[PDB]
């Protein structure tokens, strides 16, 4: 089969700039490619095809270039509409590939994560079970490690994690990270931590507790 | 004016099939392949296969060979795609679109959503978050609901019946042994708690459920 790649997941901008997305086919497939354009909910939206073409209606500020196996999207003037994620597919031969995908997302000034943890409620003990959580609010970029430990040592099975997206009034993103242990398993220990690595400082903002002491 | 629109949602337990309609509007139906393609967040869009409604011949990507089935009725501009011997693997979205020779997919339908679990329809358990201690340091103090449990998707949440809209994050739900979880975040000044209430109201329509949480401080 013929591997699209688009070797960038995400790639920051701003409103006004001009950026270019790249996607590269593993053999050649002349001009036969197409750029969609996505956003959440959405079904995807033709937005250039043989390359370099735009479809009926589409922007002129959306350009494609490329023949053979390199090609680009160059979206130029972007504005706030154009905020989504862009797919290259290569519709020369079967089986029709898509690339990975590229998503376009506001450039802001770095921003510490603000983290709280919190213990597993009363309600949730009494029904036998041991939740605990973290909080790592409006930060920048969206790049971030947080890690669990119990008593000093790190802990992995049992952590479950969501992140939101690009915050629409702020630019900044959130996560949550949640260990969830059985009632006994977290009346074993006494230490619970919560450990987050961002670019924003060389050291970890640290988090913790220990259980039935204020 | 080519449209194509799909069928609704789709749940259903494994081992289950499922049989979902593409209507073309707006262009001669036979005169272009329909193809169909799966989207989840792992295997990003994947093309499942075509079909030349003028004959029924199709095309198939060997990784859906023997998963899906594609079809058409002439007489009502239909395309049809069959899913069988269905798993969690198979939950996602699945597109038709029209195909262009040289064009590429230029008309895509909205999509159907297809869930296939094994769990049953629940309510969650809301637990509250309270900062341990009670404790905070600056002039803010974060607060948090966990909706733990519940299915299908999806719930919806509010801090103080929405007057507290500002400083609200809820972060998207997540699968865990075939029951969702999902869990929110409200930052208020430390001058409104814990001196005044902070409530999580959760809905959840599928089971019928409405509850309000309470956020207390508390001690050991």
């Amino acid at each position: 089969d013929i591997v699209m790649t688009q070797s960038q997941k995400f790639m920051s901008t701003s409103v006004g700039d001009r950026v270019s997305i790249s996607c590269k086919a593993s053999q050649n497939v002349g001009n036969i490619i197409a750029w969609y354009q996505q956003k959440p909910g959405q079904s995807p939206k033709a937005l250039i095809y043989l390359a370099s073409y735009r479809y009926s209606g589409v922007p002129d500020r959306f350009t494609g270039s490329g023949s053979g196996t390199d090609f680009t999207l160059t979206i130029s003037n972007v504005q706030s509409e154009d905020l989504a994620e862009y797919f290259c597919q290569q519709y020369s031969s079967f089986p029709l590939t898509f690339g990975a995908g590229t998503k376009l997302e506001l450039k802001r000034a770095d921003a510490a994560p603000t983290v709280s943890i919190f213990p597993p409620s009363s309600e949730q003990l009494t029904s036998g079970g041991a939740s605990v959580v973290c909080f790592l609010n409006n930060f920048y970029p969206k790049d971030i490690n947080v890690k669990w430990k119990i008593d000093g040592s790190e802990r992995q099975n049992g952590v479950l994690n969501s992140w939101t997206d690009q915050d629409s009034k702020d630019s900044t993103y959130s996560m949550s990270s949640t260990l969830t242990l059985t009632k006994d398993e977290y009346e074993r220990h006494n230490s619970y931590t919560c450990e987050a690595t961002h670019k924003t400082s060389t050291s970890p903002i640290v988090k913790s507790f220990n259980r039935n002491e204020c | 004016q080519a449209y194509l629109q799909e069928s609704g949602a789709e749940l259903v337990r494994p081992g289950a099939s499922v049989k979902m309609s593409c209507k073309a509007s707006g262009y001669r139906f036979t005169s272009y392949n329909m193809h169909w393609v799966k989207q989840t967040p792992r295997q990003g869009l994947e093309w499942i296969g075509a079909i030349y409604p003028g004959n029924g011949d199709t095309s198939y990507n060997q990784k859906f060979k023997g998963k899906a089935t594609l079809t058409v009725d002439k007489s009502s501009s239909t395309a049809y795609m069959q899913l069988s011997s269905l798993t969690s693997e198979d939950s996602a979205v699945y597109f038709c679109a029209r195909g262009r020779l040289s064009l590429g997919f230029d008309y895509w339908g909205q999509g159907s959503t297809l869930t296939v679990s094994s769990a049953k329809t629940t309510a969650p358990s809301v637990y509250p978050l309270a900062p341990v201690c009670g404790d905070t340091t600056g002039s803010s103090v974060t607060l948090g609901c966990l909706v733990k449990g519940y299915f299908p998707e999806p719930v919806t949440l509010t801090w103080n019946s929405g007057s507290l809209s500002s400083g609200v994050h809820t972060f998207p739900a997540v699968l865990q042994s075939d029951l969702y979880t999902l869990s929110s975040s409200v930052t208020v000044t430390s001058s409104t708690w814990p001196s005044q209430s902070i409530t999580c109201n959760v809905a959840h329509p599928a089971s019928s459920t409405k509850v309000d949480k309470k956020i207390e401080p508390r001690g050991p």
